[PDB]
């Protein structure tokens, strides 16, 4: 939420250092989101190829028809 | 900032209030240098580990810019405060600090409030 | 030149299709540059606390954008980033930056200050009633 | 020409045995083309929920047919596909497509709609009493 990570948006901001531990956490979270999208893409690709890669005449939904 | 601190650390005529302001500035500078050291240690860890770990610690120009975005704002605020307080002492220094307290930025507001309270104590 | 959107020169020897894709993406970078310019200009104390707060919020979103860009840079360092993947990943970012830039340009054109800025914010919030993000 | 099965021109200089095999296989492709045409036309929203659903099912079966064809194409690209192997693998597929096309043509001749279409489907289901597939 834009306001949740808004550490520097506040009325009573406590004096803090420059410590970016939360920033590193946010970076990791965004990286995880991107990696999750990439993994979903790769999995979809792999599944679609594996379906497309079945033996000729194999994998047909109407078995024997 | 460091030039200003060195210039004012030697002036006994700056008085106790001036020395206190310099002390607060030195404390903030120490915090900044600690943060910079941590970032340096992370980049050094990324270089020394030899692994292209896409961790936030890998020294990218972009990663450096990201990690220094907030530090850049902090340092800019501190430098502007130093410039505005240049030549002011005593109650004039206190007035200059109070004038910087009227900033709208909550992060700048927090920093200036902490510095003001510490120097006024 | 002036308060205009940033223009880009593309190498003439680039693929025409590549050039068109670049011209499609460049609006995001123009929005980023405009937002940064607005943040740096309206951040002066003279622009009032409301403008300061606007700049701070923009700074937070810019931080998010920079984080995204750095992660994309890491993926590129891995060689895993294609131009089509880049477009796909930037499309949401493109829309977010475009919305932010439109708001910035409206505030700048209106020279909105204090209560007028709050009114403009209310009207823009109603203007984005259909875009949940 | 009209509501006829698609006709094909084969190069006359082909082997007579090859030409006859082609003419034996071409009926399957004609049925496929007719079925695809019916599916694409009756897929309009104007066709009502029953005819639309029928077309959607036909489209799904056409997709399965395309998948099979792509695998056979791969075997040919792999050099693993002989003409007799293709004929053998398509013979059941040819019969399935021919049955589906005959049903489509019967529905089209009857202009069956709604309950009449459902009745026709029931009667066709009884018509396949001997064909378990």
């Amino acid at each position: 939420d834009y306001f949740l990570n808004n550490k520097h948006v506040g009325r009573n901001v406590p004096y803090s250092g420059y410590d970016c531990d939360d920033l590193s956490v946010f970076e990791m979270d965004v990286q995880s989101l991107i990696s999750r999208e990439e993994c979903l893409c790769h999995s979809m690709i792999q599944e679609t190829l594996q379906v497309m890669e079945a033996a000729p005449g194999t994998g047909l939904p109407t078995v024997g028809l | 900032i460091r030039r200003y601190t060195d210039q004012r650390s030697l002036d006994r005529s700056f008085g106790l209030v001036g020395q206190s302001f310099c002390a607060a500035l030195h404390q903030e500078l120490r915090e900044y240098y600690r943060l910079l050291s941590v970032l340096h240690s992370q980049l050094q860890l990324e270089d020394d580990q030899g692994v292209n770990l896409g961790l936030e610690s890998s020294l990218t120009l972009r990663r450096l810019l990201v990690w220094t975005y907030d530090p850049k704002i902090r340092l800019k605020t501190l430098a502007a405060l130093v410039d505005h307080c240049q030549g002011r002492k005593g109650g004039e220094l206190a007035s200059a600090v109070h004038a910087y307290t009227k900033t709208g930025d909550p992060y700048m507001r927090s920093l200036v409030q902490h510095i003001l309270s510490l120097v006024s104590h | 030149a002036g308060r205009q959107s940033r223009t880009f020169l593309v190498d003439p020897n680039l693929d025409l299709s590549i050039r068109e894709l670049v011209h499609r993406i460049l609006p995001v970078a123009a929005s980023y540059s405009a937002v940064t310019r607005f943040i740096e200009e309206k951040s002066s104390f003279e622009y009032g606390q409301v403008n300061h707060a606007l700049a701070a919020a923009m700074r937070t979103l810019v931080k998010e954008h920079l984080i995204l860009v750095s992660q994309l840079e890491q993926l590129h360092r891995q060689g895993l980033l294609s131009l089509q993947k880049l477009w796909f990943y930037i499309q949401p970012a493109m829309r977010t930056m475009d919305i932010l830039a439109s708001l910035a340009t409206s505030v700048d054109k209106g020279e909105c200050l204090g209560g007028s800025t709050l009114s403009l914010l209310h009207d823009r919030s109603f203007s984005y009633t259909g875009d949940s993000q």
